[PDB]
RNA sequence: AUAAUAAUAAUAUGGUAAUAGAACAUUUAAUGAUAAUAUAUAUUAGUUAUUAAUUAAUAUAUGUAUUAAUUAAAUAGAGAA
RNA sequence: AGUAUGAAAAUGAUUAUUUUAUAAGCAAUCAUGAAUAUAUUAUAUUAUAUUAAUGAUGUACCUUUUGUAUAAUGGGUCAGC
């Protein structure tokens, strides 16, 4: 695998995927997983593995999950958060009982500190 | 001819040198009330103790007021939560805390679908473009 | 009862639980014995005037 | 060409022309792991990304350079030329004297009127841009001028000044880049 | 007893901890500690140091207390020593920051126009931007009065703790400001306390660790977006590049149409080129020809002086600024 | 007489608040609400003068009433400070007066209605053509100013979200 | 051998008539610190898996909660007569 | 039918912001441009709030019925009961 124009390149983005969610992001970009981690806490650094493309202008290597030796691509837990607290009603068309339906969904915004060709 | 155009750069938390979210927290009870027990009770037994170990970059306020028992934090943004922990017992008032802390200070929002990325930069490839397309349109 | 002290982990603190009414009377106290201080020396001015 | 990679579009597993917009093609197709050269779909106007960069604007100690990704798609043959000075079809001429100079801006003060810039320009066998260069007019054919503008601009309506903000907004920003 | 005299001596001890910043008091202090952690500072950078960072100088108290009637009070600081104080190590830290975020930038991009490049240095290290950046970790000011301290009858560590200079109290109320001079404005203590860190973290490291301080930077001040090609804007560029390619050994740029839809429409599209030779230098589209040709000798001026080259060549040194 | 600079901070509500105005007020005019609006929707933002004129020469009976208040309204400007030539109507509504007396109409075959007899009352602010009007001036050539052109082929946001993957 | 909180694996969680379990708002009675830096009510914007309460600002009242909490009870919750 | 107080709502007029004169149906929800307002950490390529560009989905509520968008019952609206 020449990896050279990649490397060379001073633009550089990922497409990364947690659970077989995709996310394509360059570094800086501040990604919003939508569940609770549990296993890193806020502060903590994640090295990501499972690498589907890593891409140029022009090029793009791909694998499934690309050589963790060919690359870095560390991510920062950047707060643990919820999405708005939302409640839907749910009810039948002739009937006064109304199930409100509450939901307040987890979020984990993770911050790409670290993408280049190694 | 070239001339500058006045702009300011945008901090992103991580990338460099990680500033952690929660700067300062506020055990607030009240020595009277009874919706002020679990409160005074974690104040009492060794676990701010151990929390305040484990977390010296907060710093944790214990104050006394007439009212329910508050749980204010502080966040780098200039946010401020502030969670009523009345009638909660002394593990309730924790995970409340631990709640807290995990947050990042930004205001709570509706996300809509697949909408998980914010990036500040230009895409890497370019925007797309009819006259430039691999496959032109008929 | 908590104190600073209790905790014995130095980022946390208990803030001194003065109440509102004395330290309002202590404020009272300081800023009457400041005007009782400055009209005396004004007397005294007034005195020192009249004499030459 | 330095590297020989496989080429591939931007492939969806469904029918592009008619489901251009749906990712979900997009991230289905999976295509065998390795290196690929995937040309950009885009024009390189905005971009100071390093394989949008010409090859003579990068150093000479660059191994960009020698790397074939500023791609040469266009041909300059083929091109027509677009607002192109006369000067650059054929060539630039240095031929007036002072003597002739002179007696240009003696012309130029005297009557602007008469001899306005088109004309010397014709006379001469030059550019009047160049004829501007050389010779300023009498100041107050100037201020004639910049009152005349000044008369023009009134008799607009107001729709109409809006519409020169405009287009002067539109102007700015075509330099920022 | 008497109440003043309780509140006098509170008052001086409070001006004697000021003038020594004594370490076991700042130790003592729970929000410097915070900070400490917060920042990941040395260990040899004392609690002590620390204080003095936030504290600003303030010699005399000035006129203007006279008059509340004119807009001012300043009852909150209480005076500091003349050698032991942010000011000498604020200084250092500017310089540090003038010296440091330059190079860099000039590392990133060494054609970068002069204008663009001050630009740039200020928008990493401007005034506003280290008062945010001071504000973010958390470094807050001393807004509450010494008498009020007093009645609440708090320590001298939490004093220690905040940004200390002649902060105006009734700054804004009524909404009326009385336009004072830097010396009383808050964004430039907050400004001067950043600045005055990494003084401190430079003076405690210098001779261990040269770079930590220039990696402390990296992290808090070069770790922030900055697009470059936001910040030009050119005047007449097609000018400016046929004075490139005549300076350099280029062929005259000239602008050919690429592609055209759309002519005769409100809203067209003319690609143009211009080329150098056969070599394209800017592509530039456009609703008009005249604009799309500006776009793209934009494009290649964008393209000269944002070029960045890798950290594996040589260096390079830009031949200066396009003079046209 | 004095070298201290300053820089005032007000409000939107502040600054419409403390621009000369006055406030006229009538009595308890005995008129429906409808019937006044059918008035004094043309006397919108009239000069008063225009305004009392076009009362003088209304065929209506509030007419006269909504003269006599702008002529007052008119003199309290002049008490103030304001000229009459200068004060434009910036604002003219009605309002029911209260107490409305109700009272049965008796009809054929033992039906019945209740006939209200309304009372209203008209109050204005007039306002200076010499300052609220100015501002107003103001504002919108700085609205005009901020407003960004048509860009023919301008940068519109790539509405939609990405789905993790290039489309292009 | 319990309780609270948190993990892991599993199963379950549509619901009229109906049955069962658990809460909250409101008002009164018993007990009851505190205080205009306070309390109550209202508006706006935040916060807590949110009929509820809490934070801040603003407004009006009051030298002040039959207040928090536990019990006892109810003229205890209204788009349907 | 006490006395004070009263930004409780229905309801009327007026002003401001915003949308609206080639577009068709419970008038909402979700997507999504734009405009405006507020914001003593908008550092911004910022955040919230308001607003019928445009797109998609969407047959009031109750009662009574095997079954109701029903052109079956009942309600002009809000306040108190
Ligand atoms: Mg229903
Ligand atoms: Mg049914
Ligand atoms: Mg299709
Ligand atoms: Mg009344
Ligand atoms: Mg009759
Ligand atoms: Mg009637
Ligand atoms: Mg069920
Ligand atoms: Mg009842
Ligand atoms: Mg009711
Ligand atoms: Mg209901
Ligand atoms: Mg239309
Ligand atoms: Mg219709
Ligand atoms: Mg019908
Ligand atoms: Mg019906
Ligand atoms: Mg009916």
């Amino acid at each position: 695998t020449d990896t050279t124009p990649l490397k060379l390149s001073n633009e550089l983005y990922a497409i990364f995927k947690i659970h077989n969610r995709p996310y394509l992001v360059t570094e800086g970009d501040r990604v919003i997983l939508p569940f609770k981690l549990k296993q890193a806490e806020v502060g903590d650094i994640l090295n990501m593995t499972d690498v589907t493309t890593l891409g140029s202008r022009n090029y793009k290597l791909v694998g499934h999950p690309i050589n963790t030796s060919l690359y870095t691509l560390k991510a920062t837990v950047v707060g643990k958060t919820k999405r708005a607290f939302q409640t839907r009603e749910v009810t039948k068309r002739r009937n006064r009982r109304v199930r409100h339906a509450k939901s307040k969904g987890d979020l984990t915004i993770l911050r790409i500190s670290e993408l280049s060709m190694n | 001819v070239v001339k500058a155009i006045a702009r300011n750069s945008i901090g992103r938390n991580g990338v460099g040198a990680f500033v952690f979210p929660c700067r300062k927290i506020t055990l607030q009870f009240c020595n009277w009330g009874g919706s002020s027990e679990g409160m005074r009770k974690f104040l009492t037994s060794k676990r701010l103790d151990k929390w305040g170990q484990e977390f010296p970059w907060i710093q944790f306020e214990v104050m006394r007021k007439s009212g329910h028992p508050l749980l204010r934090a502080e966040y780098t943004n200039g946010r401020e939560k502030v969670i009523c922990v009345r009638n909660l017992n002394i593990d309730n008032v924790e995970n409340k805390l631990k709640l807290l802390k995990d947050s990042d200070g930004d205001i709570l929002r509706r996300r809509t679908k697949n909408d998980n990325v914010e990036s500040l930069n230009s895409s890497v490839r370019g925007i797309w473009s009819p006259l430039h397309a691999a496959k032109r349109h008929r | 009862h908590p104190f600073s002290d209790n905790y014995a982990s130095p980022n946390i603190y208990v803030v001194n639980d003065v109440t509102s009414k004395e330290q309002k009377s202590k404020y009272d106290t300081i800023m009457k014995e400041i005007q009782k201080l400055e009209d005396d020396a004004t007397r005294k001015a007034l005195e020192t005037a009249r004499s030459a | 060409k330095q590297f020989g990679f496989p080429k591939t579009q931007v492939t969806t597993i469904y029918n592009k022309t008619k489901s251009a917009s749906n990712y979900k093609g997009y991230l289905k197709h999976r295509d065998a792991p390795g290196m690929y050269y995937q040309p950009s779909e885009s024009i390189a106007t905005g971009s100071v990304n390093s394989e949008t960069i010409p090859r003579s604007f990068m150093a000479a100690s660059d191994p960009r350079r020698g790397l074939d990704m500023p791609v040469q798609s266009t041909k300059a043959k083929q091109c027509p030329n677009v607002l192109v000075g006369k000067s650059t079809v054929n060539g630039k001429t240095y031929h007036l004297g002072p003597q002739e100079i002179d007696e240009i801006r003696k012309l130029r003060l005297d009557n602007p009127q008469k001899y306005t810039r088109k004309f010397l320009a014709a006379k001469y066998g030059i550019s009047p841009l160049f004829v501007s260069m050389v010779s300023k007019p009498s100041e107050q054919h100037v201020q004639i001028m910049e009152s005349r503008l000044q008369e023009i601009q009134s008799r607009w309506k107001e729709k109409r000044r809006i519409a020169r903000e405009d287009r002067k907004r539109r102007k700015l920003l075509w330099y920022q880049a | 007893e008497s109440e003043l005299a309780k509140y006098k001596e509170y008052y001086q001890g409070l001006k004697s901890t000021v003038n020594e910043i004594p370490e076991s008091v700042a130790s003592k202090s729970p929000s410097l500690r915070t900070l400490h952690k917060r920042l990941q500072l040395p260990n040899e950078l004392t609690y002590s140091t620390l204080s003095r960072c936030l504290t600003c100088p303030s010699a005399k108290l000035p006129d203007k207390i006279n008059n509340p009637t004119k807009g001012a009070a300043f009852v909150n600081t209480v005076p500091t020593n003349k050698y032991l104080d942010n000011h000498g190590l604020n200084i250092m830290g500017k310089n540090l920051l003038s010296y440091h975020v330059t190079k860099s930038i000039i590392q990133k991009y060494p054609r970068l126009p002069t204008v663009v490049l001050n630009a740039a240095v200020n928008a990493y290290i401007s005034e506003a931007v280290l008062a945010h950046i001071a504000k973010y970790w958390g470094i807050e000011v001393e807004t509450t009065s010494v008498l009020s301290r007093y009645l609440k009858m708090e320590p001298f560590e939490f004093t220690l703790g905040r940004l200390k200079f002649f902060n105006n109290s009734l700054n804004s109320k009524d909404g009326i400001e009385l336009i004072t001079g830097k010396n009383f404005s808050e964004t430039s203590a907050l400004a001067m306390s950043v600045r005055s860190i990494i003084a401190a973290i430079w003076a405690v490291t210098e001779q261990k660790d040269s770079q930590a301080v220039y990696r402390f930077i990296d992290d808090h001040i070069m770790s922030r977006k900055l697009d470059i090609t936001k910040m030009f804007q050119f005047e007449q560029p097609t000018r400016e590049l046929a004075m490139l390619c005549r300076r350099e050994g280029l062929e005259k740029p000239v602008s050919k149409l690429v592609a055209e839809s759309g002519r005769l429409s409100k809203s067209p599209v003319f690609i143009v080129h211009v080329f150098s030779g056969e070599e394209t230098l800017g592509e530039g589209y456009g609703s008009s020809l005249k604009e799309a040709k500006a776009r793209a000798a934009t494009d290649a001026l964008m393209k000269w002086y944002c070029y960045e080259p890798l950290a594996q060549q040589e260096p390079v040194i830009d031949p200066g600024t396009v003079v046209v | 007489n004095s070298s201290e600079r300053y820089k005032l901070k007000l409000t939107k509500r502040e600054i419409e608040v403390l621009e000369p105005s006055v406030y006229a007020q009538s009595y308890r005019i005995k008129s429906s609400m409808k019937k006044a609006t059918l008035l004094l929707r043309l006397l919108g933002g009239l000069d008063v003068m225009k305004a009392i004129s076009q009362c003088h020469f209304s065929n209506k009976k509030i007419a006269r009433e909504v003269a006599e208040l702008l002529q007052k309204g008119v003199k309290d400007g002049q008490k103030l400070g304001l000229k009459p030539e200068d004060l434009y109507i910036s604002q003219i509504w009605t309002g029911s007066d209260g107490f409305w007396r109700k009272r049965v109409e008796f009809k054929a075959r033992t039906r019945i209605g209740i006939i209200s007899h309304p009372y209203i009352h008209v109050r204005c602010i007039l306002r200076t053509k010499s300052v609220t009007k100015r501002r107003l001036a103001y504002e919108a050539h700085l609205k005009e100013q901020k407003r960004a052109p048509w860009v023919q082929l301008g940068d519109k946001p790539i509405r939609g979200v990405t789905g993790g993957v290039y489309k292009w």
